[PDB]
RNA sequence: UACGGUGCUGAAGCAACAAAUGCCCUGCUUCCAGGAAAAGCCUCUAAGCAUCAGGUAACAUCAAAUCGUACCCCAAACCG
RNA sequence: CGAAGGUGUGCUGUGAGGCAUGCUGGAGGUAUCAGAAGUGCGAAUGCUGACAUAAGUAACGAUAAAGCGGGUGAAAAGCCCGCUCGCCGGAAGACCAAGGGUUCCUGUCCAACGUUAAUCGGGGCAGGGUGAGUCGACCCCUAAGGCGAGGCCGAAAGGCGUAGUCGAUGGGAAACAGGUUAAUAUUCCUGUACUUGGUGUUACUGCGAAGGGGGGACGGAGAAGGCUAUGUUGGCCGGGCG
RNA sequence: UAAGGUGAUAUGAACCGUUAUAACCGGCGAUUUCCGAAUGGGGAAACCCAGUGUGUUUCGACACACUAUCAUUAACUGAAUCCAUAGGUUAAUGAGGCGAACCGGGGGAACUGAAACAUCUAAGUACCCCGAGGAAAAGAAAUCAACCGAGAUUCCCCCAGUAGCGGCGAGCGAACGGGGAGCAGCCCAGAGCCUGAAUCAGUGUGUGUGUUAGUGGAAGCGUCUGGAAAGGCGCGCGAUACAGGGUGACAGCCCCGUACACAAAAAUGCACAUGCUGUGAGCUCGAUGAGUAGGGCGGGACACGUGGUAUCCUGUCUGAAUAUGGGGGGACCAUCCUCCAAGGCUAAAUACUCCUGACUGACCGAUAGUGAACCAGUACCGUGAGGGAAAGGCGAAAAGAAC
């Protein structure tokens, strides 16, 4: 069957990549989240 | 060497990174084979042109 | 501000060598000193074909804590505890009997 | 944004407060107009959105102190 | 004209190879290890200076670091820059 | 001949017929449901430029960087 | 001259318990009388870990299929070599994009991984391998759309949008054949080309845009005609005479 | 400060140093790629593509600097449109982003409780948003009181679960007054007169006191057991040091420290002192915050749910007196008392701990304690936001087992 994971790195990082977050005001604060975690990956952006 | 290439000029150092660099390219060449065998002196020259870099940054422009 | 140095004369105080005497090879940074002929290790040294080791048991020393060993006082002919003090403005050891500077 | 610039008026908020007295949240909104002051120093027509008080406000003061305050606010017109 | 200071710094070592053994006697050419930021033009004065010898060509290709485990802690080599450096012909290079 | 290979040499190398869903064809015919945009490219002049700049023409010379290039890819390497 | 803990034994109290001691253990323990509690577990389809059970049972992943000889090896149904057999062949062959990211090639290793063994492997370990003016990206250009100076709007956050600026899946210059590596090739080599920019001379002289125009530049279906890829047969050349 | 060094796993190699630029520690410096507010334009973060200027060139090309946006100011420029203005271009200064809690403000739930539920409660709570500071906020009476008086704000203990509020249900809950902590007042709505006079700000210097490396630092032997003594048994000794840790078993006297005594080239905090810069000080005569107070309507805040409801805030419509005047004293009026709104500023007591240092615990001791004693916000899971583990101990010393 077709799963519902269907990769494409251009579709990856335009949703969920660094400048994507960035460009929100949610998103930033998504960023500040992770790294008061202390996340080693702090987005999906290689 | 702090002392002695304070006492020189500024086309004297820049004559003098110039030399050590030859001498760190040519140390790195021997060391790319099994040449080298005095691992030390890629050390030496590294901090050596380190020394020239900060005196060129005090007499000139400082 | 080290009280055990390399090239002077001790003797053990405790342990399993608790009055021989000897000169320390070498102090190390964790706080052990290897006295010559002393706290002595025998170790099945394993052969290496490279490097050209044929490989036996070698006898050698073992490091031994600094606190297990003082100074031999040469002229009592016993251990001193070692005192600092200022001599011409230079910091020299000297021992805590008799007063004597350690040279 | 519902101002009013010479009075610096803004919509509240407020309930609506039924006969049972059921209270859900609504706005008191200003009487915002845009209008065309004629300036008689400056000889021209200078818009301001500005409530009915500030309106009664330019007519007691006169425009050329409320300009005055404006500027001294910092706020453009 | 590339700087002097810099042209020191773009060549890193010669790679050896039987690949590298193989085009040094068939070819006529060399490869080297280079800095990565070095380009075509950078190794082409480098080694016309820094070796003394005609240089025809250079072809460049940026190697990928492999990814290791030393005991259990995964980990992963640099990433380096080969250049396929072609003398002119007569030219000799050890 | 390391049985993997490597070296050397090398004939003939035409015709007929059949033939695509490929090409001419971004054609042609026809229909109604009436079938992207912008640049490269071509051309026209504006201010400007006046024998200078630029223009095309030939020749010579130089430059064409950087990044990707392995391997699977209807699959044991992708999503399960 | 052996603490706590562990494991026994003997004794003792009405009970929760207590004491003594053997062995293990190898460094802490604690009377009494008070004080304070994360103070007592068998159950909550409790939580976590460990180990049972069914049980050496079911299963070992397409009914395309194997047989033998030789090799290697501690050991070969599975690896390698050979000869047969069988299967796919509009694919179960070949080339890519997407995606993966060294799985590629070579040496070496067989614990774990592979639903068995394994000398084998997409497994471990070490080394090697990806070469471009023409392929692709970048770049020039725009679509849907996104962002958006000012602007307009909105309690704040922000929403929408102009000039713009992004955004391919479409438009835009140019390389083929042969050879070669254990592994790359339209990238290396041999041969033969091509394109666009620079500068520089020589001849020639209306050049110039953010503007005007042209072009790019476009649908579905259908009909033939001309071809070629490619195939068949003949000829040709080489070999064969079972 | 030093006789030993070249961070860790982690040996080894090659070396450095031993009386002082070996190393190490501290102060001030130097360098400080790329991404990121990212700021030259772009972008799928760590990449792509420029422009301008000044320099170099072995003419192939290199090096360096600058170029975001907005606010404010200034210069220059400049339409329709005459002047003008909008607009344009420079220049200068500033801002942007991040961060735990505390703070002020703009918005603002529901589950729940009421044994249902709508007023009410939860609760101005969670959350979102904005802005700020080391604290913020508030603050110098149009305040209370009661005919006696008090004398800004904030905080703590009372008053008191009282007075009240409330489908008078559930609940909500003061103030006056008293005891404390802490205490500080000023300026503009304007002129003169005297002129730099107070205080504060800035910037120097000087002194003191810290901070950022450090230095000295007392006094024990014998014997027994044991692998090993710090234990046992003797016999001494130090103590302004018996805090603590380490050392082959439990050490005042072996070691590191501790008590105590000191120490800074340089940087820096805080105090003083003083110079300079800016700032005005005092006295006199005035002046005394209008679309405001109040009102109507609709809401909100006050413990106070419109009630007989004072007082405060304002969306809307209005609208005074103005010191001979006005506000308040809980409907309202009169008398009396008290105060002066519609302009501002202000330390302390108060709140909090991302972080640093020291110390403490009838706190935990690896299923506990942080999720994490260990390379943990990791492995792993998820498109993503997000979720999120497991896993400590050889010995005194590797002497980690030659053969
Ligand atoms: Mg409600
Ligand atoms: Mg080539
Ligand atoms: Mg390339
Ligand atoms: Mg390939
Ligand atoms: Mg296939
Ligand atoms: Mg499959
Ligand atoms: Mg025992
Ligand atoms: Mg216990
Ligand atoms: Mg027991
Ligand atoms: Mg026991
Ligand atoms: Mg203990
Ligand atoms: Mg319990
Ligand atoms: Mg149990
Ligand atoms: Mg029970
Ligand atoms: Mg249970
Ligand atoms: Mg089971
Ligand atoms: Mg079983
Ligand atoms: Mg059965
Ligand atoms: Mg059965
Ligand atoms: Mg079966
Ligand atoms: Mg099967
Ligand atoms: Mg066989
Ligand atoms: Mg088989
Ligand atoms: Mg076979
Ligand atoms: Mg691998
Ligand atoms: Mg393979
Ligand atoms: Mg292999
Ligand atoms: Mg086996
Ligand atoms: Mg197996
Ligand atoms: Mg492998
Ligand atoms: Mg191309
Ligand atoms: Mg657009
Ligand atoms: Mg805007
Ligand atoms: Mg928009
Ligand atoms: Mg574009
Ligand atoms: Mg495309
Ligand atoms: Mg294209
Ligand atoms: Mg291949
Ligand atoms: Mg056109
Ligand atoms: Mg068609
Ligand atoms: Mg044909
Ligand atoms: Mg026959
Ligand atoms: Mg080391
Ligand atoms: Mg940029
Ligand atoms: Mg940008
Ligand atoms: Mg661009
Ligand atoms: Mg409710
Ligand atoms: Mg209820
Ligand atoms: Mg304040
Ligand atoms: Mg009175
Ligand atoms: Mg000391
Ligand atoms: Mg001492
Ligand atoms: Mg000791
Ligand atoms: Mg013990
Ligand atoms: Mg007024
Ligand atoms: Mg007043
Ligand atoms: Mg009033
Ligand atoms: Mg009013
Ligand atoms: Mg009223
Ligand atoms: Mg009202
Ligand atoms: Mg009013
Ligand atoms: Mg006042
Ligand atoms: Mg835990
Ligand atoms: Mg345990
Ligand atoms: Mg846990
Ligand atoms: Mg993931």
């Amino acid at each position: 069957m077709k799963r519902t994971f269907q990769p494409s790195v251009l579709k990856r990082n335009r949703s969920h990549g660094f400048r994507a977050r960035m460009a929100t005001k949610n998103g930033r604060q998504v960023l500040a989240r992770r790294r008061a975690k202390g996340r080693a990956r702090l987005t999906v952006s290689k | 060497k702090a002392k002695e290439l304070r006492e020189k000029s500024v086309e004297e150092l820049n004559t003098e990174l110039l030399n050590l660099l030859r001498e760190q390219f040519n140390l790195r060449m021997q060391a790319a084979s099994g040449q080298l065998q005095q691992s030390h002196l890629l050390k030496q020259v590294r901090r050596d042109v380190a020394r020239v870099k900060t005196l060129l940054n005090e007499k000139a422009g400082a | 501000a080290a009280k055990i140095r390399r090239d002077d004369e001790v003797i053990v105080l405790t342990g399993k060598d608790k009055g021989k005497r000897g000169k320390v090879k070498n102090v190390l940074s964790s706080g052990k000193v290897i006295v010559e002929g002393i706290n002595l290790v025998k170790k099945h040294q394993k052969p290496v074909p490279a490097l050209n080791q044929p490989g036996g048991i070698v006898e050698k020393e073992a490091a031994i804590q600094v606190s297990n060993v003082a100074i031999f006082n040469a002229a009592t002919g016993k251990a001193d505890r070692v005192g600092f003090r200022f001599e011409d403005g230079k910091k020299v050891r000297f021992f805590k009997s008799n007063s004597e500077t350690i040279k | 944004s519902r101002v009013c610039q010479v009075t610096g008026k803004r919509p509240v908020t407020g309930n609506n407060r039924s006969h049972a007295l059921n209270a859900t949240k609504r706005r008191f909104l200003p009487n915002l107009h845009s209008h065309r002051f004629w300036v008689e120093s400056e000889k021209r027509f200078v818009t301001l959105r500005v409530s009915a008080k500030g309106m009664r406000v330019i007519d007691k003061k006169g425009i050329d102190t409320v300009l005055a305050e404006l500027r001294a606010r910092g706020e453009k017109y | 004209m590339i700087r002097e200071e810099r042209l020191l710094k773009v060549l890193r070592a010669p790679h050896v190879s039987e690949k590298a053994s193989t085009a040094m006697e068939k070819s006529n050419t060399i490869v080297l290890k280079v800095a990565k930021d070095a380009t075509k033009a950078e190794i082409k004065a480098a080694v016309q200076k820094l070796f003394e010898v005609e240089v025809e060509v250079v072809n460049t290709l940026v190697v990928k670091g492999k990814v290791k485990r030393h005991g259990q802690r995964i980990g992963r080599r640099s990433d380096w820059k080969k250049a396929y450096v072609t003398l002119k012909e007569g030219q000799n290079l050890d």
